[PDB]
RNA sequence: UAGCGGCGAGCGAACGGGGAGGAGCCCAGAGCCUGAAUCAGUGUGUGUGUUAGUGGAAGCGUCUGGAAAGGCGCGCGAUACAGGGUGACAGCCCCGUACACAAAAAUGCACAUGCUGUGAGCUCGAUGAGUAGGGCGGGACACGUGGUAUCCUGUCUGAAUAUGGGGGGACCAUCCUCCAAGGCUAAAUACUCCUGACUGACCGAUAGUGAACCAGUACCGUGAGGGAAAGGCGAAAAGAACCCCGGCGAGGGGAGUGAAAAAGAACCUGAAACCGUGUACGUACAAGCAGUGGGAGCAUGCUUAGGCGUGUGACUGCGUACCUUUUGUAUAAUGGGUCAGCGACUUAUAUUCUGUAGCAAGGUUAACCGAAUAGGGGAGCCGAAGGGAAACCGAGUCUUAACU
C-alpha cells in the first residue's frame, strides 16, 4: 500500500523551492501581554525548519 | 528452490575431523568438540612461530656460554669481543661450531680475547 | 545497403536501425527481462497459519524441564512452518518502449556485423511437407534458424513445427531472445521492410 | 552476442546484505543492528515523528493557514509551452486538448519562462506582464 | 489530495477522466379495434457438443555389455521429434502424438416453427400519507454533532399533493436540475467441494497435504477435540531345490539363480555418532582445556649404494575450552550428552537515496483492445517557477503605509 502522510505534520509545515520547509512560530497563541512586542514581531513571520529535526519533518510527509 | 544442504555441511566437517586427526577421545571424533581444537591449535600454531625464535635464540646462547666457559670466557664478554673486533658471525652459527668444531671455536674466544 | 544470395539487389535499409553501436548492458536487460517475463511462478509454501493443527501450547511455559514451546506449528519445529512462506508471485518486469526497441535495433544490427542475418527474397515452401523444407535448407546451408516472414504461410508454419532447430515467426512477432539464439536468421525482403518500419 | 556472452554494466547489480551469516560477512550475529534495545527487536523501532515521549515538532508547533480551493483549478502556463496547439489562438478548450493543462482548471495564467517565435493571440486567458512584453514582441496581440 | 481526527494514533472521499460491459421496462386504467411484436411451454430443425471409440507414417548392420534405445556407419517418415514405456539415453520395438473419421441411446445448446395458453401497438386517466419534513435518541455516509447538508430509522408528531414537491453540503433568495413515498430486469463481477486437459527457474519422503504406505488409521482424551510413525530387492522372483550344524527350531555354511546375493526379503546407495576384531608405536615415579614449537628412539614405505615421507611421540619451553552476557568471565555466571537432518532479516505494494541503462526539456504510460512478453491506448503522473494563510501577482513576489 501507499505511504500515508502524518497529516498533523501537512498542516504545520509548507516545503520551498529548494526542499526545506517554513513553519509559524510557537508562543504566539495566548499569554501576550507579558510578553514584550519586540518578542511577539520576530514570532510573526514564518520561519525555516532546522537541520536537526529536518529529517523528522521529511519522513512524516513524504508526498511533501 | 529449496537448497537441502546435506552434502556441503559434511564436507566442511569432515575437512575439519581431518585436522583434528591425532587428538584425545571426542576431539578427533567429535566436530562440535573438534573445531574448538583445531582454531586452538591455529592460535598456539600462530603464537609459537614467534616462540620457536624466543627458544631457539635461548638454546644457542646456552651452547655458546657453556663452551667460551669451557675456553675461560663469559658471554657477556664474549660477544662484546667478538663486536668490538666487528665479528657478524651470529648465534645460529656460533652454537653449531661450538657443538661440532672446538679446535675451530677456540680461535674466535682467542680473537675475542685480544679486543 | 544488404546484398542477397540470389539477386544482389541493394536493399538500402536505414542506418540507425540496421547499423548502430551493440550496447550490451540494454541487450542484456531486455533479454533478462524477457526470460524473467515467461515465468508464470507458481508456488507456495504454507506459514505457521497455514499449516494444519492446533494453537494450543503442547506443554505448559514452565516446570517441565524443556525448551518453552507455543505450538506444533512453528518454523522451528518438524513438520510444519517454513518461516518466510512464498507465494504465487508475478516475476515479469517492466521495459521501457525505447529500450526495447533500442534493444532490438542494438541485436538486428549486430547480426550483419556477424553476419548471420541471411536476407533474402520470397521464401516459400512448395506444399506443407516438412521434407521439402529440410531438403531446401541442406542447398542454403543453414541448420539452426530463424525463419522471419511478412506473409506468413501455413505451408511454411505446418512445414516448420516439428523440424527443432527451425522456428518461423512472422515479422510483427519477433523477440529479443529469438534473434541472439538462433544461430541464423532468415528474414524475407517484406519483413526486413516490416520490422525497419516497426522498430523505426 | 550469444545467449551466455551477454554480461551486465559493471555496477549494475550489488548483491545484497544477506544478514547472519557467520563472522566473515561482516554482519552475522545481531545483523547490524547492535545489542538490545526497542530497535534491535523484530517489529522494532519507533513511529514516524516519535522524540522518546517529548512533544514532537509536528506537535509543538502551531498549525496555520487553509486550503484554497481556487487554486486547486488553475494552472501555471509557461511561454515556453505555448506555441503547441491550433496555430496562435490559446483561449482554454484549445489549450486543453494538447494537454498542457488539465481538464478541471477554468482559470489559467501565461508567465515569462522564455522563447516565443510565432505570433499567437492569447485570448481570454489571464497574461503576466512580462509575458505580455514577450508575446506582443513576437507578433501576436493578446485578448 | 479535500476532509475527518483526545486535529493524537489513525481513517479517508466525491466531482471530472480513461476502460470492461451495455438495455430496459411493467403496474396505482378508460376508445376503437382484437392473436400480428412479445415470450412461457409442448415442440418441432439442422449444426452440434458430450458421455463409448477407429485408423494413424518410417530401421537396419557391426562394437561394448547381463541387457542397447549407447557408440560407430549408412538409411528412411515427419500437418506425427507432445509425452510415457521398454533389461543403460528410442522419430522409425510398443502405447501414444499430429491429421481424417465416427453414436444405437441419453442429454446440455443455437435457429425454423404446429401451438392448451399471453395482448397489439394506440388517444386519454393515473401518477404510490401516517408519507416528506420536524422534535427527542441512536446509527450509516471518509465526515467522532461539529457551523453539518445527505440517507436508515426506536420514539412523539405532521405538509403540499405537480401555480407540487426534492436537490444543488448550516441557512436564505434567485437560477438549474430531477420527480420520492410500488415493482421487475441480462452482461461486465466474486468463488471452486467438484470433472477434465495442460503448465511450472514448485516439493521429492524430517520436504510436499496431517496423510506417496488400508490416515483422519493406530494411539491419546468422558467429550468437544487432538493426532502420529511408516516409501524404494531385481531387468525378470529366476524369492535360494538339495546337503551340513541346531531343538522334524532361530540362525548360519556350502551348492544353485542372477551381471552382482557384503542385491537374500531386517533387501538401491549405506555417511556420522556409537560399539568391536587384528596389525605398528607409546603407555604401571607420574600432576592440570590434553594442544602447540622443539625432539631421541622404534615401526613401516620409496629409489640409491645416500636420503626422505608416513604412523607413533620418551623427554621438554609456552599454554585456564567455545558461546552468550558483560566495566569485566578459566570462572564456581548462561547454553550445549554426541551425531545426522531441519531451524532465523523474507514477500507485496508505495516512497526517498546510491549505482547502472535508455531517452532527454522532456520522460513516461495505467487499466484496457490486443493472439498477445509486439503494436495501440498518454486517461494520468512527474518535471521544466516560485511567493503568499489566501485572493492575487509572478523572475519576481511576500512583509509593510513604504521599503536604501
Ligand atoms: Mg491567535
Ligand atoms: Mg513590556
Ligand atoms: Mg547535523
Ligand atoms: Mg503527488
Ligand atoms: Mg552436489
Ligand atoms: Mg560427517
Ligand atoms: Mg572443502
Ligand atoms: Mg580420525
Ligand atoms: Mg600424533
Ligand atoms: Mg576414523
Ligand atoms: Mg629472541
Ligand atoms: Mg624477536
Ligand atoms: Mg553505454
Ligand atoms: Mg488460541
Ligand atoms: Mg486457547
Ligand atoms: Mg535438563
Ligand atoms: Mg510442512
Ligand atoms: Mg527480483
Ligand atoms: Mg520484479
Ligand atoms: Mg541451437
Ligand atoms: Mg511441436
Ligand atoms: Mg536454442
Ligand atoms: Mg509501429
Ligand atoms: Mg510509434
Ligand atoms: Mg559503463
Ligand atoms: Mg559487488
Ligand atoms: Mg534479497
Ligand atoms: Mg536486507
Ligand atoms: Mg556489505
Ligand atoms: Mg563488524
Ligand atoms: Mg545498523
Ligand atoms: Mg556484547
Ligand atoms: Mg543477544
Ligand atoms: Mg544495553
Ligand atoms: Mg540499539
Ligand atoms: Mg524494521
Ligand atoms: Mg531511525
Ligand atoms: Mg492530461
Ligand atoms: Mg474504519
Ligand atoms: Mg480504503
Ligand atoms: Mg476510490
Ligand atoms: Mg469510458
Ligand atoms: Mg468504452
Ligand atoms: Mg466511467
Ligand atoms: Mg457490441
Ligand atoms: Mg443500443
Ligand atoms: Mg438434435
Ligand atoms: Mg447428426
Ligand atoms: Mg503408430
Ligand atoms: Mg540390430
Ligand atoms: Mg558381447
Ligand atoms: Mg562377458
Ligand atoms: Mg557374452
Ligand atoms: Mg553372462
Ligand atoms: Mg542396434
Ligand atoms: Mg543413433
Ligand atoms: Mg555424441
Ligand atoms: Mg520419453
Ligand atoms: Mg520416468
Ligand atoms: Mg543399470
Ligand atoms: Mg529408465
Ligand atoms: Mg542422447
Ligand atoms: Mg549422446
Ligand atoms: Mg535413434
Ligand atoms: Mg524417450
Ligand atoms: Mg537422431
Ligand atoms: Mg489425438
Ligand atoms: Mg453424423
Ligand atoms: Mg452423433
Ligand atoms: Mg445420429
Ligand atoms: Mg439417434
Ligand atoms: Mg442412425
Ligand atoms: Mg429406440
Ligand atoms: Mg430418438
Ligand atoms: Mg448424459
Ligand atoms: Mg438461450
Ligand atoms: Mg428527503
Ligand atoms: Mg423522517
Ligand atoms: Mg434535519
Ligand atoms: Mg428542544
Ligand atoms: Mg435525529
Ligand atoms: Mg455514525
Ligand atoms: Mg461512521
Ligand atoms: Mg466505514
Ligand atoms: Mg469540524
Ligand atoms: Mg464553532
Ligand atoms: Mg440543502
Ligand atoms: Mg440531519
Ligand atoms: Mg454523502
Ligand atoms: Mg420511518
Ligand atoms: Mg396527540
Ligand atoms: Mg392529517
Ligand atoms: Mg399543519
Ligand atoms: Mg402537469
Ligand atoms: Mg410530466
Ligand atoms: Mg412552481
Ligand atoms: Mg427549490
Ligand atoms: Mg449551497
Ligand atoms: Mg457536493
Ligand atoms: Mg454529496
Ligand atoms: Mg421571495
Ligand atoms: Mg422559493
Ligand atoms: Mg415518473
Ligand atoms: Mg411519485
Ligand atoms: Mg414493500
Ligand atoms: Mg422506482
Ligand atoms: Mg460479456
Ligand atoms: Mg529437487
Ligand atoms: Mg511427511
Ligand atoms: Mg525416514
Ligand atoms: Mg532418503
Ligand atoms: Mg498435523
Ligand atoms: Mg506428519
Ligand atoms: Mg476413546
Ligand atoms: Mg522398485
Ligand atoms: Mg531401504
Ligand atoms: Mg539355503
Ligand atoms: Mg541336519
Ligand atoms: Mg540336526
Ligand atoms: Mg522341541
Ligand atoms: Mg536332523
Ligand atoms: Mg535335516
Ligand atoms: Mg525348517
Ligand atoms: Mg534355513
Ligand atoms: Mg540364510
Ligand atoms: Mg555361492
Ligand atoms: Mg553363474
Ligand atoms: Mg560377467
Ligand atoms: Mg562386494
Ligand atoms: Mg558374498
Ligand atoms: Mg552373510
Ligand atoms: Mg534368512
Ligand atoms: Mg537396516
Ligand atoms: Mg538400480
Ligand atoms: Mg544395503
Ligand atoms: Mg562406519
Ligand atoms: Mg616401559
Ligand atoms: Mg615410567
Ligand atoms: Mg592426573
Ligand atoms: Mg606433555
Ligand atoms: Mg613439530
Ligand atoms: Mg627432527
Ligand atoms: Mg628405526
Ligand atoms: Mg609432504
Ligand atoms: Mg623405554
Ligand atoms: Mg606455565
Ligand atoms: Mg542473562
Ligand atoms: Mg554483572
Ligand atoms: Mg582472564
Ligand atoms: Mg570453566
Ligand atoms: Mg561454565
Ligand atoms: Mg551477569
Ligand atoms: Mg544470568
Ligand atoms: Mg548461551
Ligand atoms: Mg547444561
Ligand atoms: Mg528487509
Ligand atoms: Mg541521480
Ligand atoms: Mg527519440
Ligand atoms: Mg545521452
Ligand atoms: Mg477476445
Ligand atoms: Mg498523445
Ligand atoms: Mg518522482
Ligand atoms: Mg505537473
Ligand atoms: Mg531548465
Ligand atoms: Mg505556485
Ligand atoms: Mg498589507
Amino acid at each position: 500500500p501507499k505511504i500515508k502522510t502524518v497529516r498533523g505534520a501537512a498542516k504545520r509545515f509548507k516545503k520551498t523551492g529548494k526542499g526545506g520547509f517554513k513553519h509559524k512560530h510557537a508562543n504566539l497563541r495566548h499569554i501576550l501581554t507579558k510578553k514584550a512586542t519586540k518578542r511577539k514581531r520576530h514570532l510573526r513571520p514564518k520561519a525555516m525548519v532546522s537541520k536537526g529535526d529536518l529529517g523528522l519533518v521529511i519522513a512524516c510527509l513524504p508526498y511533501a | 528452490a529449496r537448497v537441502k544442504r546435506g552434502v556441503i555441511a559434511r564436507a566442511r566437517h569432515k575437512k575439519i575431523l581431518k585436522q583434528a586427526k591425532g587428538y584425545y577421545g571426542a576431539r578427533s571424533r567429535v566436530y562440535r568438540v573438534a573445531f574448538q581444537a583445531v582454531i586452538k591449535a591455529g592460535q598456539y600454531a600462530y603464537r609459537d612461530r614467534r616462540q620457536r625464535k624466543r627458544q631457539f635464540r635461548q638454546l644457542w646462547i646456552a651452547r655458546i656460554n657453556a663452551a667460551a666457559r669451557q675456553n675461560g670466557i663469559s658471554y657477556s664478554k664474549f660477544i662484546n669481543g667478538l663486536k668490538k673486533a666487528s665479528v657478524e658471525i651470529d648465534r645460529k652459527i656460533l652454537a653449531d661450531i661450538a657443538v661440532f668444531d672446538k679446535v675451530a671455536f677456540t680461535a674466535l674466544v682467542e680473537k675475542a680475547k685480544a679486543a | 545497403e544488404l546484398v542477397l544470395k540470389d539477386a544482389q539487389s541493394a536493399l538500402t535499409v536505414s542506418e540507425t536501425t540496421f547499423g548502430r553501436d551493440f550496447n550490451e548492458a540494454l541487450v542484456h536487460q531486455v533479454v533478462v527481462a524477457y526470460a524473467a517475463g515467461a515465468r508464470q511462478g507458481t508456488r507456495a509454501q504454507k506459514t505457521r497459519a497455514e499449516v494444519t493443527g492446533s494453537g494450543k501450547k503442547p506443554w505448559r511455559q514452565k516446570g517441565t524441564g524443556r525448551a518453552r514451546s507455543g505450538s506444533i506449528k512453528s518454523p522451528i519445529w518438524r513438520s510444519g512452518g517454513v518461516t518466510f512462506a512464498a507465494r504465487p508471485q508475478d516475476h515479469s518486469q517492466k521495459v521501457n518502449k525505447k529500450m526495447y526497441r533500442g534493444a532490438l535495433k542494438s541485436i538486428l544490427s549486430e547480426l550483419v556485423r556477424q553476419d548471420r542475418l541471411i536476407v533474402v527474397e520470397k521464401f516459400s515452401v512448395e506444399a506443407p511437407k516438412t521434407k521439402l523444407l529440410a531438403q531446401k535448407l541442406k542447398d542454403m546451408a543453414l541448420e539452426d534458424v530463424l525463419i522471419i516472414t511478412g506473409e506468413l504461410d501455413e505451408n511454411l508454419f505446418l512445414a516448420a513445427r516439428n523440424l527443432h532447430k527451425v522456428d518461423v515467426r512472422d515479422a510483427t512477432g519477433i523477440d529479443p531472445v529469438s534473434l541472439i539464439a538462433f544461430d541464423k536468421v532468415v528474414m524475407t525482403a517484406d519483413a526486413v521492410k516490416q520490422v525497419e518500419e516497426m522498430l523505426a | 552476442m550469444r545467449l551466455n556472452t551477454l554480461s551486465p554494466a559493471e555496477g549494475s547489480k550489488k548483491a545484497g546484505k544477506r544478514l547472519g551469516r557467520g563472522i566473515g560477512s561482516g554482519l552475522g550475529k545481531t545483523g547490524g543492528r547492535g545489542h538490545k534495545g526497542q530497535k534491535s527487536r523484530s517489529g522494532g523501532g519507533v513511529r514516524r515523528g516519535f522524540e522518546g515521549g517529548q512533544m514532537p515538532l509536528y506537535r509543538r508547533l502551531p498549525k496555520f493557514g487553509f486550503t484554497s480551493r481556487k487554486a486547486a483549478i488553475t494552472a501555471e502556463i509557461r511561454l515556453s509551452d505555448l506555441a503547441k496547439v491550433e496555430g496562435g489562438v490559446v483561449d482554454l478548450n484549445t489549450l486543453k486538448a494538447a494537454n498542457i493543462i488539465g481538464i478541471q482548471i477554468e482559470f489559467a495564467k501565461v508567465i515569462l519562462a522564455g522563447e516565443v517565435t510565432t505570433p499567437v493571440t492569447v485570448r481570454g486567458l489571464r497574461v503576466t506582464k512580462g509575458a505580455r512584453a514577450a508575446i506582443e514582441a513576437a507578433g501576436g496581440k493578446i485578448e
